[PDB]
């Protein structure tokens, strides 16, 4: 378990298409499996549960281009540690076949779908092909699945992890950037009503 | 015809029972009928209702024989020869975490469709003691990479603290955790070397309230604690394996077991505050005591000096990879189970309370 | 021509004999006939003319037996290990509840028919010993809570005056009310962990007239019992389990039981005093002495002395509400029984007698 | 009817110098379950276990099903112990001292093995730590070795005196082992010193470790009766004439006490007492030992600088294979060629040399 | 099939072993073969070739056998009773020369073909010996006729005298050439009744370095050892039989045996002083001691304290007249094999060095 020299960025860039990310308000009832808080920035989520991302921008960008997805520890502190699944869940026969053990985020339903293990910074990340909004809806939407329970590195919430979502073309250079903190546990609904009751 | 002393033997394993009596009283009740057995439909005591049906055709013998006491003996040396040989050749680690395995075990029960407990409670109770000394659980940790460490003239934590300060909870708790024995170093030393002989294949030891000299001026009564264990510095060091004997049988050469020690703060030779790595000094907290006026449950059933409170307490802040592999599966099987029983917010609630000085359950 | 160890071994438990020897000349009673067994004519001491009937087919064989002692032996050894099993399975209510019926059961016979006691002389002493302590039958209340409630550091009861000031006579009471052992700490300390092993598997356990240091001024011999419970903190504590032998053996490491601690007015450490959850200052009184000299009956039957008499006060003053739910439907059974035989007129006179100390049947 | 055969249990207890009854009972249980399944054989973690199993398995099960296990398992402890009683009275000690340093060897080999885990490297780094103790250190365990194996009369004891942590004790446990005795405690009341002394029955050497003794109260030491109990045991100090070792309240020995060290802090050695003693070693605070051991923390976590291993390294290391019994100066070679094969003179010396400047020993 | 009890006896009879454990393992050696043992063909020990062909069968039987410890039992009871019916009936000079008989046997093999033992070294040691004090051979034989007689009040040596006067070899040399045992009465006198028991049915005792009062103005540690004694004066005295215990019961009651006492120049009540039949002071001898110093052999090889040396010293000096007519004609064949391996003149020559301190053997 090496750190790392490297430290992706997380600032906020939209880019020359207005690039941002749109999320499906499931409300904050019990049975809920992936929400949304727009007051925390955070997306409480079941483990191994479908959690629908928009991508919204204003100017469809250029073929070939792709939507890198990394996470990080949101405290600077930790934010040289990498982000990876715990010594248990990395040892499951959860192997879709494509996605390595040890990757916390995933794709669901994208056989173009590709899993890097940068050499260089040891980080982890996912990616797929941009698609353009299918006729009847006005922005593509991805399916993102965690793999690894925030508990499992600190319960009390020690180690918060933060989503990356990167925009970038065929090189690899970037052209839009969001983020948004995650947070896996049993009872989505109940974890965000509390945080965000806490003001 | 003849009692199957092999079966009487695999439950006595089953149940780490080592006391004659018990197993003796147990398994007799064995001897009668499980199509209604009330202890069963009623499931109140698993060492009986899981058990009982597969025993009772042996039992239903067990019981005309003429060697009762005899045959069970067999059966807890056993049990006894196993947890020597283990004590021996099982690294200390791989103690812990057969222990958790035991407890996670009762676990299962308590909070189940069968157990009688408040989940609900027990959490609370991590809730107080985890305001009893700043990073609780940390420490806790700390108290684990001590005892399974085992290092020479390094493994013994000292509690030195006034009357009622909860000095004797945490040490009772976690000796629960680590499984033991309390040893009473301040009676007569002419027979104190029996009360020493129960340490013999114990994970750790600890002495409860010592008695030391010099305190008269805080009006605390002089006894020959503090100076026996001085007597014994080849004991709470671990460099030589010293003699512990039970009466007239079983006199073990082993290395005596590492530990902790609770004191009225008095006076502690420099020969013998050598062999404390860490000292920890508790101060009586006003809102703890309160607190806990109004959460007498917490009391009542014993849950603040428990080792399953303290575990939890593990089980809820503690990372997974710090558990053993064998066992991370069971953590998250728990982790989880509390994670959904409970909130963060919640929780947060709870050590608020205790803070305040009020009832935790508010 | 054998013999069943089995029926031998059920009727000491009917009768829950744990003495050999007791048991042994006991059974050997039935050996005798039973068509014109005298002790059955007269009705003398259930424990024979309830069983030897039952037993005669069995006792004219064990009678011929060449192993009396040895299957006694095995009834007694079965006799502990229920009271064991019956010690870290069922909960203290249960326990004194198990107690209460055992003493109702002697009550229906000694009031019965066949009995001899004179339920008047009886509950007469319940009016002696309610004139020994204000609100005597909350305080009797009072304590079974503190004994079954068990709660750490809160176990003990202090009882401190002067010579014949009734602190026997009440805590004798209060013991056989729940059922447990008198110890000794004056005693020599070589002798001491044999005597601490008496209080094992006890409900509750006490020390009778302590002997303390400090206290010359009032004329009183130095003694190490008071220096020595200071040192057995410990046991008192309940906190950890502490380590009893028995018979130059290890028998088991169980939490001490509670229990009350008479003795005169000698001085007691602050760390000792601290374990006292409660403590009575008792005081000699001239009227409820003049009251025994005109009432010899009440020293004579040993009443004022037994717990069946506090168990003839809970019923004649606390509520059904506060039995367990167990036992409500008896006790009820008896508040009616003592009722239609006691106006609270004829009651309230005899407290008056022994105010007035002129015998209470007076 | 297929009984039980105590000889072949006798026969495990021997071939393993098993003395507990207890632990008897427990390793010959395990060979109850299947051979071709144990997962305690193919993992290889315990020699005592697999090398026997399957030999002994046909007979576990049958002594799985006993009656009187004990009585077996004490039968064959009790020859155990009869075979220790005879060599002890009828080898000579520099025999022992071969022998206990065949089964020291024994360990070795599985221990630095594929079958082990045990670092040569972190072990070497120790006996490096070791010999920066006392100067000429691999020579003081030689004399030590000499004057146990030698046994003169009122000449057998060495008195390791220092202060409070001064290596005293990692020393005294060392050569213990390495020898294999006993470490005794005399300062608890006398009322018990015939028991506690009777552990010593059969021992090659002896150990009485802190012993508490009186008069250093200007140094602030608690005063105890240790010492003042050894100037009781003087003729058990001695040698010449046997002493009446009682145990278990039967008397079942009348030899003579053997040898070994003693240790303790700056207290008053009575003059008919100093006189027992033959040799006598001052350690002291060792500043810069202890910072390469907070640098070197495995030293003492896995407790090498205090194993008869590191003891018998450091000799197989310097001394010549002349000074060891010809009964096992082979041996001796095989493993001088293995440690040089393994390490380079000029290594060594660059771990002594951290362990002087107080820095890590490896690396 | 059923091994030879009456076997295993004889060869325990055959040995004079009363240990147990030891029985056991000797015989354990027989069961293997003798066709191509080492240590059987080593000839290094007598007491194991002598009689592995005779008990070779009745060892390869018994190393099946269950009842092995019951049996050797049997057998060492068997020499004890023995010895008892010994100590009994023979006379103190009949015991001396059985002795000495055992004795010479070791001799004879020690200095024969089979053997380590040097002829030549031993010499020096009863030289080295005869140097040790004035006339020694009068002495050995003065006190061997005074632990024969075992005459009334008159039954104790003294030794008293500096650290390294020699006082404990010689007192070692006199033991061994008896057959006694080592008391030491430095311990606590709670236990002083264990040792006392090791002395009986035994030819003599040795009470080693006794610990008195009064040494501190030579610097000498106190110690209750004279003052035990003291108290033990119907022992010393040997007028009235005293009883003896060993195995936690009364063993025997007989005639303490005499013996001899090592101190340190602590001071002796008159009382203890006139129990006392004879006080020999030593004193340190520098060449002595350098003769030793150059002689190591000596003292490497136990002799200046072996019983042999003295028995060689006897054998050499004395004439063939103050010994037991059965063992005179064995005494001369020692007589003449000592003559034909020294002349006089080397003999001599030894004792020179020895007053010249340079090594008996220069
Ligand atoms: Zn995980
Ligand atoms: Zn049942
Ligand atoms: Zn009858
Ligand atoms: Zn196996
Ligand atoms: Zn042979």
């Amino acid at each position: 378990s090496p750190l790392s020299s490297s430290v992706p960025s997380q600032k906020t860039y939209q880019g020359s298409y207005g690039f941002r990310l749109g999320f499906l308000h499931s409300g904050t009832a019990k049975s809920v499996t992936c929400t949304y808080s727009p007051a925390l920035n955070k997306m409480f989520c079941q483990l191994a549960k479908t959690c629908p991302v928009q991508l919204w921008v204003d100017s469809t960008p250029p073929p070939g281009t792709r939507v890198r997805a990394m996470a990080i520890y949101k405290q600077s502190q930790h934010m040289t540690e990498v982000v990876r699944r715990c010594p248990h869940h990395e040892r499951c026969s959860d192997s879709d076949g494509l996605a390595p053990p040890q990757h916390l985020i995933r794709v669901e339903g994208n056989l173009r779908v590709e899993y890097l293990d940068d050499r260089n910074t040891f980080r982890h990340s996912v990616v797929v092909p941009y698609e353009p909004p299918e006729v009847g809806s006005d922005c593509t939407t991805i399916h993102y699945n965690y793999m690894c329970n925030s508990s499992c590195m600190g319960g009390m919430n020690r180690r918060p992890i933060l989503t990356i979502i990167t925009l970038e073309d065929s090189s690899g250079n970037l052209l839009g950037r969001n983020s948004f903190e995650v947070r896996v546990c049993a009872c989505p609904g109940r974890d965000r009503r509390t945080e965000e009751e806490n003001l | 015809k003849q009692v199957s002393w092999k079966l009487v033997t695999e439950y006595a394993m089953e149940t780490k029972c080592d006391d004659v009596l018990l197993l003796l009283g147990m398994y007799l009740e064995f001897q009668y009928s499980f199509e209604m057995c009330l202890k069963c439909i009623k499931k109140e005591q698993p060492s009986h209702y899981k058990y009982h049906e597969k025993h009772y055709a042996n039992a239903a013998i067990f019981a005309d024989s003429k060697n009762q006491k005899t045959i069970c003996q067999q059966a807890v040396d056993t049990v006894l020869a196993k947890k020597r040989v283990d004590s021996l050749q099982l690294t200390r680690e791989q103690m812990l975490t057969n222990r958790f395995n035991d407890l996670l075990d009762r676990m299962d029960i308590m909070f189940g469709s069968t157990g009688s407990a408040d989940i609900e409670e027990w959490m609370a109770g991590v809730a107080w003691l985890h305001c009893l000394l700043p990073k609780m659980d940390s420490v806790v940790y700390d108290f684990l990479k001590c005892m399974v460490y085992n290092i020479p003239k390094k493994r013994y934590w000292l509690f030195k603290g006034p009357i009622d300060s909860g000095k004797t909870t945490l040490a009772a708790a976690l000796l629960e955790l680590c499984g033991g024995k309390a040893l009473n170093v301040n009676l007569p030393l002419d027979r104190l070397n029996f009360e020493l002989g129960v340490a013999i294949d114990q994970f750790l030891v600890v002495f409860e309230d010592v008695k030391g000299t010099g305190g008269e001026s805080r009006d605390l009564p002089s006894g020959q604690g503090i100076n026996n264990l001085d007597n014994l510095r080849d004991y709470l060091d671990g460099s030589v394996k010293v003699n512990l004997e039970k009466k007239h049988l079983n006199k073990r050469t082993q290395i005596f077991p590492p530990g902790i020690v609770t004191m009225n703060e008095y006076s502690v030779p420099k020969t013998l505050q050598a062999r404390f790595v860490k000292q920890i000094d508790f101060r009586p907290k006003d809102y703890l005591k309160h607190c806990l006026e109004r959460s007498e449950f917490l009391l009542e059933k014993r849950i603040i000096q428990s080792g399953i409170a303290l575990l939890l307490m593990l089980i809820w802040y503690r990372p997974v990879a710090e558990f053993a592999q064998s066992i991370q599966s069971r953590i998250v099987e728990w982790k989880e189970r509390l994670d959904k029983e409970f909130s963060l917010s919640v929780y947060q609630k709870m050590k608020f309370n205790v803070a305040m000085g009020i009832g935790v359950l508010d």
